[PDB]
């Protein structure tokens, strides 16, 4: 499932509700500590939609979690995330997912 | 590793941290904005 | 198997001129204690953090 724990505090009033795009930037790293993936090194917030399923079950529930300025770990199991088929090339099967999620705002 | 203090955040503006060296023990210590860091190090090398 | 690539941060680190040990038959003080305030700090300057 998802931990979610607080590098930064946000506001503390506003989160995020169905309907809702969120903008974040992000890094994801596998539990091993090498990175896959990283919003700010192409310098473009990510925007998802929350409960379209978009993103992995992971993120749609930690960042349900989350406030506004705030900066978040979040750790996903397999099964919130790829799972045993994986991510190709990028994500191996059965990997622990560790992100470094800060939402920017909501639109 | 991670140690638990209360209102834990990454340092920011205005935080001040105290660190403390006691040389006996060996021990060294942590107060964040004035409050205990609970972990410590200890038991390490004095060779310098 | 294969060498990695990534952009990183240059470090450095600053001390003051304060050394203290613990030796026997020594001179010096065994506890000391000093403190350090953050007055800006800016979180992603760069992609690393």
């Amino acid at each position: 499932g998802v931990q979610v724990e607080t590098i930064s505090p946000g506001d503390g009033r506003t989160f995020p509700k169905r309907g809702q795009t969120c903008v974040v930037h992000y890094t994801g790293m596998l539990e091993d500590g090498k990175k896959f993936d990283s919003s700010r090194d192409r310098n473009k917030p990510f925007k998802f939609m929350l409960g379209k399923q978009e993103v992995i079950r992971g993120w749609e529930e930690g960042v349900a979690q989350m406030s506004v300025g705030q900066r978040a770990k979040l750790t996903i199991s397999p099964d919130y995330a790829y799972g045993a088929t994986g991510h190709p090339g990028i994500i191996p099967p059965h990997a622990t997912l560790v992100f470094d999620v800060e939402l920017l705002k909501l639109e | 590793r991670p140690v638990t203090s209360p209102g834990q955040h990454l340092l920011a503006p205005e935080d001040v941290v105290s660190c403390c060296l006691d040389l006996s023990v060996p021990s060294i210590s942590f107060r964040i904005n004035g409050c205990p860091v609970q972990g410590v190090f200890e038991a390490f090398n004095l060779d310098g | 198997l294969l060498l990695q690539t990534n952009l990183i941060n240059y470090v450095t680190s600053i001390r003051p001129n304060i050394f203290v040990g613990r030796a026997e038959g020594s001179t010096q003080y065994g506890k000391w204690y000093f403190e350090v305030m953050v007055d800006e700090v800016v979180p992603f300057l760069t992609a690393q953090a």
